[PDB]
């Protein structure tokens, strides 16, 4: 039937996110604050634009 | 501390109502203050929040 299986692993460790919470409560959006120049200036700002 | 439901039964009080309009000391499952209640219609809480 052309069917396949998958796991995907990657590692945790503690960091600080940016969270987006839409008007229903649900968690939209997220930003990783130490991993690109532009999510440095996304957590300080603290705006996702 | 001061949330949860591991409550210490010594110091003991009964069950009052939600009273809104009028400023209140409120002692809610652990949460104290002061403030002011409005009963309103919300539809953001799931079964864990
Ligand atoms: C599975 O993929 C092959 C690829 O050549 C195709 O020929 C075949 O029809 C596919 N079978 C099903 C059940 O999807
Ligand atoms: C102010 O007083 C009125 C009448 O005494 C009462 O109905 C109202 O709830 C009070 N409001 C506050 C915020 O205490």
């Amino acid at each position: 039937d052309n069917e396949t299986l998958e796991y995907w692993v990657t590692p945790l460790s503690r960091r600080q996110y940016l969270l987006n919470f839409d008007e229903h409560g649900v968690i939209t959006n997220a930003v990783d604050c130490s991993s690109s120049f532009l999510s440095e200036i996304q957590c300080k700002t603290q705006s996702f634009a | 501390i001061n949330s949860g439901t591991t409550c210490s039964n010594d110091l003991l009080y009964s069950n009052t109502e939600v009273s809104t309009g009028v400023c209140v000391n409120y002692d809610l499952y652990g949460i104290t203050g002061q403030g002011i209640f409005k009963e309103v219609s919300a539809a953001y809480y799931n079964n864990w929040q």
